[PDB]
RNA sequence: ACGACCGUAUAGUACGAGAGGAACUACGGUUGGUGGCCACUGGUGUACCGGUUGUUCGAGAGAGCACGUGCCGGGUAGCCA
RNA sequence: CGAGUGGCUUGCUACCUCGAUGUCGGUUCCCUCCAUCCUGCCCGUGCAGAAGCGGGCAAGGGUGAGGUUGUUCGCCUAUUA
RNA sequence: GUCGGGUGAGAACCCCGACGGCCUAAUGGAUAAGGGUUCCUCAGCACUGCUGAUCAGCUGAGGGUUAGCCGGUCCUAAGUCAUACCGCAACUCGACUAUGACGAAAUGGGAAACGGGUUAAUAUUCCCGUGCCACUAUGCAGUGAAAGUUGACGCCCUGGGGUCGAUCACGCUGGGCAUCGCCCAGUCGAACCGUCCAACUCCGUGGAAGCCGUAAUGGCAGGAAGCGGACGAACGGCGGCAUAGGGAAACGUGAUUCAACCUGGGGCCCAUGAAAAGACGAGCAUAGUGUCCGUACCGAGAACCGACACAGGUGUCCAUGGCGGCGAAAGCCAAGGCCUGUCGGGAGCAACCAACGUUAGGGAAUUCGGCAAGUUAGUCCCGUACCUUCGGAAGAAGGGAUGCCUGCUCCGGAACGGAGCAGGUCGCAGUGACUCGGAAGCUCGGACUGUCUAGUAACAACAUAGGUGACCGCAAAUCCGCAAGGACUCGUACGGUCACUGAAUCCUGCCCAGUGCAGGUAUCUGAACACCUCGUACAAGAGGACGAAGGACCUGUCAACGGCGGGGGUCUUAAGGUAGCGUAGUACCUUGCCGCAUCAGUAGCGGCUUGCAUGAAUGGAUUAACCAGAGCUUCACUGUCCCAACGUUGGGCCCGGUGAACUGUACAUUCCAGUGCGGAGUCUGGAGACACCCAGGGGGAAGCGAAGACCCUAUGGAGCUUUACUGCAGGCUGUCGCUGAGGACUCUCACUCCGGGAGGAGGACACCGAUAGCCGGGCA
RNA sequence: GUGGAAGUCUGUUAGAGUUGGUGUCCUACAAUACCCUCUCGUGAUCUAUGUGUAGGGGUGAAAGGCCCAUCGAGUCCGGCA
């Protein structure tokens, strides 16, 4: 079975939605943790210094 | 490389574990106060899922209701006894000191009041070799003779179910069903037939193993496959 | 017996597959009654059609030559 | 746009102790190639005609479908070897 | 032993192509060369004849079917001018 | 699709009718996920729609989803999270242990709803009618009340009860057909309330010594049959519901086979087939309450995922519509749906191409190879070799039969079930289409079913049972974690971990020198602390004594890595190839030699065999069965071939509409030769050459496509290996701290483990922290 | 005779798989498709949903297979010009 075309067949799954605390579509109602703003896993704010380049 | 099967064992994943939860009972000695009037009677026979041997359901007269690793010959109506002055037959449990020598015993306790660690399985036993006030004697089913303190509970006869390892499983499938009861990987992949990559044995034209199969006590985890601090390896001599 | 296995398997894994599994099947003497008609439940399990009497035994036979030895010791 | 071979007469002759055994020429045919043609034989021929299985149109009659003819039997013209 | 011709084999060289000129064999279809296997015309013969052997001119046409092998090559069979 | 017609400025494709078709586990009906308004109405055509459009899933504006009794909600599953605890330098990190919560919308468990009617669009939700559940309040009853039952359960075989459906018989109602008398549709009616009860179990009676009973197993003096009784089922029967409802009408009665549903019996397990909430137990009247969320529509060759209205992918239920037949098979046909797998018009419609039919005579000559195609085919009777693990081989092979019509027989309660008989009779052909094996032999491999490179490998590779070796008594062996801790383990040697071999059968020789592992070890070697000497008013430092693991040394071990030769009638380096097998899937020489087979056989098979360079669990030999595995032979078959032809359908060609891409330094009508960085349309010399256009098959542009994947080069990269270099985890061992009392010893008080506790075991060791030596491609 | 076992047989029942055609397609209907052929089809079976394991780590009946068209070390951003 092709892992292209084929395989995308079954893809009916939910997974990020729309988060409670960010707005963002991605809660992960699965995993009830948001990869954007880091409900659900983190009190502060999911931030990190590598989205943006070292100097600014 | 990357690490071999038995080092993925450890981490617990599901595919390594005991279906725990379809598990029944942990088999172990009962406890009491003292005096031995503890006595019950055998309600039921069950299939044990965690040892492919059948087990006993036992109403005890205080109400308790527990299953209890059987040995042969115990049947449902019969009156088992647990404690000091229990009587000497089958089924029933007291400690080593109390049991005459030379009796075959089962489910016996390292040390006193541990429930029962030694001789369990399938129509295996034990067997009080030597008496005294400071050591019981018995000899386990590897044939090593084990020093015991007499305190130590055990039950009489052998764990029922005896001669289970004489019929051949004759196909997989049937491998396969007495497997997934157990907490382990099955079918086996031969070192040999890997990668370098995935075991110290893979790799090669051909298979074979590179180095000797016999491997140091010391080895590390990731290097220790084949014959384990073998003292001695083949059939000759 | 083993002829459910048709020409696989081979000799010895059927051959004791049938030996065992004739034992097994064989017409048993209740412990309680002494009437044969004990007939295997399952895995090490045994009982009396007659009295109903459920027994534990040994895995394709109700008695093991262990089991035996105990009797007398 | 023709190449080549076999056979007959020549002749059981010339030649030759014998065994064996030609030619010129004249004929008949075959093979390969070439161009064309369909009276003849042969193929096709889901034009056509018949037989018959299953099913549907109530039966009968007469028909549809079964892969672009259900299958079987016959086959004109044309096209072909 | 000496003198050469060819550019089919094999080797040498590293000029051409590494921002790629698709491999071997086979097949199919076309043209050509002659150092001619057959056919035409000839010379010599240790040329009686018949059957050959060797040579000259000559490239018009022909040079086919099969068994093993991927084979090219080659070995083998029966036909063949 | 076609002919008519409707609407419209405009109609091949929007609508009506007829005629003609397509889909039958779906192209029908209901839905899960997912989509998200796509649903309905009106108005439109700039966009979207493979052409057009008056149409639309498009554009714009409105409208549309109604629940005590359908879901959610509640329960608990694998498992998840939160808090506490502990770890960590630390956390948004981390395992355990407690507590709490979360975790099932088709498809787990579960209090209660049916029938009719209605809208453009909802409907067990609204309306009409009827019914039901739970809680609460009032009243009567009741003292019972929590033990128990239920919820609540695997795989295989099977009996009984039984509704719908389907069919048969006959009657009634309506329809169709028009030589008969046939053919089609209907003939209705719920939840619920009440009642009936087969099976199972049990009781009394009875008293079987051979009877009772089953599809089968089975039952019995420990009491069989029979008889009487207790308990006791359906989504079933029966009555009500119902001068409800529905129907134009009639508004039936019996039967068979019986999905659903109910209830039993048997067999299997090295496999044992959830849990909890809840319900029952535990009466009746009347009344009140029953909130919150979901509800439209699609559910797919246009509403989902795949950039698309994508030939792909995507779960559940309808598996009982008719004929057919073994059949949920083919073929044909209903109900229902559709003509939207959405561009059309024209040419006997050429060449060429895709799918395909038929080809005389020959019959694998084709080809690497029978690739492709073909042959055979269903059912019954007869009959069936070698070999074999006795199962099988086997549908071996081979031979015969097969329709229709008339009248019958047998099995059975019967079938619209099955098996036969006699007679008549048609065709070239009776499994008449359809459905539907070609057969046989030799050799190689793997025993078998199974697994695999999603996307060029399905195999001989992996797995497997079976054989074997290794480690470990559980405070274990093995393994994960930095730690706190954890998997194995609800486990305990008949265990489970680590490896090798790979069913069965006959077997499995010799070698311990090297390497590995393990045991032992007088002596030798062997670090640090403490100790002794020298040195320093101290210190650095030098040296000594003692000496752990480890090493030297010795031993054991090959189903441990592996080895099994040259020479002579021993030497390297331990042994010197045994049983077997052998030109091998291993044999260079090689197409070895002989034989079989053929006209001819680098093939195949058999024998020989000095084996370049076979050989025993790096398993050897051999082997029935099995195989989309490799090679070979025969019969059969045939367009694979001789050698091609004709035909069918879709294209191709012409016309209307729609409308890309690849590619492009320039110039360009070339050809033959030459030359040139040695492979030129463009240079040189000649030759040829009027321009433009249509179709073709692809000779050339070293054609297009891809900064060559081969090869080399770079003090490039990565994955892998090891007795490469250097280090790092981990294991072993000595020492110091925890740590205490009296080169060997006792004790108990820290500390550890067992025990519910009392207490027991162990004990200054172990654990843990620090350090030293050895091992250390496990890792960088 | 009864019984009805089997990693048993036939089988496009459903469903799963993917041998040959080296067919069609190869600016595709499709970044793995279509057709015929073929294998399995009561079991080590197939399948939906839920759930667990995460990057030198998983998972792997082992092909260096698979971990969202990405695998001899996923993807994203950063180190980074
Ligand atoms: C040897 O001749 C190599 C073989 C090869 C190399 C790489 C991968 C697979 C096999 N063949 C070539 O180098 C052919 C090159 C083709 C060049 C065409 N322009
Ligand atoms: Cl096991
Ligand atoms: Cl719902
Ligand atoms: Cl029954
Ligand atoms: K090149
Ligand atoms: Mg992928
Ligand atoms: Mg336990
Ligand atoms: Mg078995
Ligand atoms: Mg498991
Ligand atoms: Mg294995
Ligand atoms: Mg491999
Ligand atoms: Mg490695
Ligand atoms: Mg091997
Ligand atoms: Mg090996
Ligand atoms: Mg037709
Ligand atoms: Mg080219
Ligand atoms: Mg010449
Ligand atoms: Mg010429
Ligand atoms: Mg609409
Ligand atoms: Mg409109
Ligand atoms: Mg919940
Ligand atoms: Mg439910
Ligand atoms: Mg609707
Ligand atoms: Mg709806
Ligand atoms: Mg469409
Ligand atoms: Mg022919
Ligand atoms: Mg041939
Ligand atoms: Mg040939
Ligand atoms: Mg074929
Ligand atoms: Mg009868
Ligand atoms: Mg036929
Ligand atoms: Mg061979
Ligand atoms: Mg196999
Ligand atoms: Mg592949
Ligand atoms: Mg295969
Ligand atoms: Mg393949
Ligand atoms: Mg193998
Ligand atoms: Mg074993
Ligand atoms: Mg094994
Ligand atoms: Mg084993
Ligand atoms: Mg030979
Ligand atoms: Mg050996
Ligand atoms: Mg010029
Ligand atoms: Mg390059
Ligand atoms: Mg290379
Ligand atoms: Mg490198
Ligand atoms: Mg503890
Ligand atoms: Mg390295
Ligand atoms: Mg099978
Ligand atoms: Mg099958
Ligand atoms: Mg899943
Ligand atoms: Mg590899
Ligand atoms: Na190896
Ligand atoms: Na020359
Ligand atoms: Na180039
Ligand atoms: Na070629
Ligand atoms: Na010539
Ligand atoms: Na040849
Ligand atoms: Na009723
Ligand atoms: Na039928
Ligand atoms: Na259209
Ligand atoms: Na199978
Ligand atoms: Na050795
Ligand atoms: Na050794
Ligand atoms: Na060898
Ligand atoms: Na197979
Ligand atoms: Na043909
Ligand atoms: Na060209
Ligand atoms: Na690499
Ligand atoms: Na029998
Ligand atoms: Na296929
Ligand atoms: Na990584
Ligand atoms: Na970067």
């Amino acid at each position: 079975t092709g892992a292209g075309t084929p395989s995308q067949g079954k893809k009916n799954t939910t997974t990020h939605t729309k988060c409670r605390r960010c707005g963002e579509k991605s809660y992960h109602t699965k995993k009830k943790v948001c990869s954007s703003c880091g409900f659900g896993k983190s009190a502060k704010r999911r931030d990190y210094e590598w989205q943006s380049k070292a100097g600014e | 490389g990357r690490r071999i099967q038995g080092q993925r064992r450890g981490r617990g994943t599901s595919t390594f574990r005991a279906p725990s939860h379809r598990y029944k009972a942990d088999l172990e000695h009962r406890k009491v106060e003292d005096g031995d009037v503890i006595a019950g009677t055998v309600v039921d026979i069950e299939h044990d899922p965690a040892r492919s041997a059948p087990v006993a359901a036992v109403e005890f007269e205080d109400g308790d209701r527990r299953l209890i690793l059987a040995p042969e010959g115990v049947g449902v109506g019969d009156e088992l006894q647990v404690g000091v002055d229990a009587e000497i037959a089958p089924g029933n449990t007291l400690p080593l000191a109390e049991i005459p020598e030379g009796v075959p015993v089962c489910n016996v306790e390292s040390s006193p009041g541990d429930g029962g660690k030694f001789a369990r399985a399938s129509g295996v036993n034990a067997q009080l070799l030597t008496h005294d006030r400071n050591v019981a004697v018995v000899k386990l089913p590897s044939g090593e003779m084990k020093r015991l303190d007499p305190q130590c509970r055990a039950t009489i006869g052998v764990v029922g179910g005896g001669g289970r390892t004489d019929k051949p499983f004759v196909k997989a499938g049937n491998k396969h069903h007495k497997m997934k009861a157990r907490g382990t990987k099955w079918p086996n992949v031969r070192g040999v037939a890997m990668n370098a990559v995935d075991h110290p044995f893979g790799g090669g034209g051909r298979q074979h193993p590179g180095k000797p199969k016999s491997i140091s006590r010391n080895a590390p985890p990731g290097r220790k496959v084949g014959d384990i601090a073998s003292k001695r390896t083949g059939r000759g001599g | 017996r083993t002829g459910r296995f048709g020409p696989r398997y081979g000799l010895k894994i059927r051959v004791r597959v049938a030996d065992v599994e004739i034992k097994h099947k064989k017409k048993h003497k209740c412990p309680v009654c002494g009437f044969k008609k004990l007939k295997r439940a399952g895995t090490g399990i045994w009982m009396c059609g007659h009295c109903g009497y459920k027994i534990a035994g040994g895995c394709y036979q109700p008695e093991t030559v262990a089991g035996k030895a105990v009797m007398k010791a």
